[PDB]
């Protein structure tokens, strides 16, 4: 593209989403509490 | 290799053991009301009573 053009997608955002360890948190202000984010109680790898 | 044994009377009582239990009044659903993120999606519920044991 050009330099001046507006910023595009970084592949290693696409990629840290995919993977799915970014920390999703309850809202602090929401009430009542909500339920917990999918992420939040995902297993640990079995391997890598 | 091991063994073991519980040692009981004559008779066939148990009287050198006591076993003390906690008394429950009440259960509780941990989490309270739940939504699923989808229907297919399952949760698995834990029952607590009201000295905070997993029943």
């Amino acid at each position: 593209g050009l330099i001046s053009d507006p910023v595009e997608v970084d592949p290693i955002q696409v990629g840290r989403d995919e993977a799915g360890w970014v920390q999703e948190l309850r809202d602090r202000e929401a009430w009542p509490k909500q339920e917990v984010p999918e992420q939040a109680k995902k297993p640990a790898k079995v391997g890598n | 290799f091991t063994g073991r044994k519980v040692v009981t009377e004559v008779d066939g009582s148990f009287v050198r053991a006591v076993e003390l239990q906690l008394q429950a009044s009440s259960i509780t659903i941990v989490g309270g009301a739940f939504a699923l993120a989808t229907t297919t999606g399952t949760k698995q519920l834990k029952v607590r009573d009201d000295n905070g044991t997993d029943v």
